[PDB]
């Protein structure tokens, strides 16, 4: 295994990861970022 | 009166890829592929760029 | 009354610059500075180029 810096936080009774990829990932390309997707009304 | 149930369930694989591509310039080419004919003091840093 | 002497050095607003001696400034035509930066790629898959 491997000490890794990232953030867990806990919800509930569940804990989990909470990452938010922009930085290290999508940052300096031509790609557009998923979660940022459209709607309709 | 009820009876236990069994269920049975098959899923099968999903075939994707990835692409990146990586292109090296004519001049490179032929600085790389000299197969021993230069070697003056100007080309090696031409082959070192 | 007796004046006050400030120096550039010891103020706040000295951090926001990185300041050099150049004595020979006055024959400089155009002096030029340079970047050299590149960037990273992601890689995908579909009938994308």
């Amino acid at each position: 295994n491997a000490r890794v810096p990232a953030d867990l936080v806990i919800v509930g009774d569940k804990l989990v990861f909470l990452e938010a990829l922009e930085r290290r990932v999508y940052q300096a390309t031509r790609v557009a970022y998923p979660l940022i997707g459209n709607i309709d009304i | 009166v009820d009876q236990p149930v069994h269920n049975y369930m098959v899923k099968r694989i999903h075939k994707r890829s990835l692409s990146a591509a990586f292109a090296i310039a004519s001049e490179a080419l032929s600085l790389l592929s000299n197969t021993y004919v230069d070697g003056t003091e100007i080309d090696s840093s031409l082959r070192i760029r | 009354n007796t004046l006050n002497f400030v120096r550039f050095l010891e103020l706040g607003l000295s951090v926001a610059c990185i300041c050099t001696k150049f004595p020979e400034l006055a024959y400089v035509r155009d002096g030029v500075i340079q970047f050299e930066v590149q960037q990273p790629m992601i890689a995908r898959d579909g009938p994308h180029p």
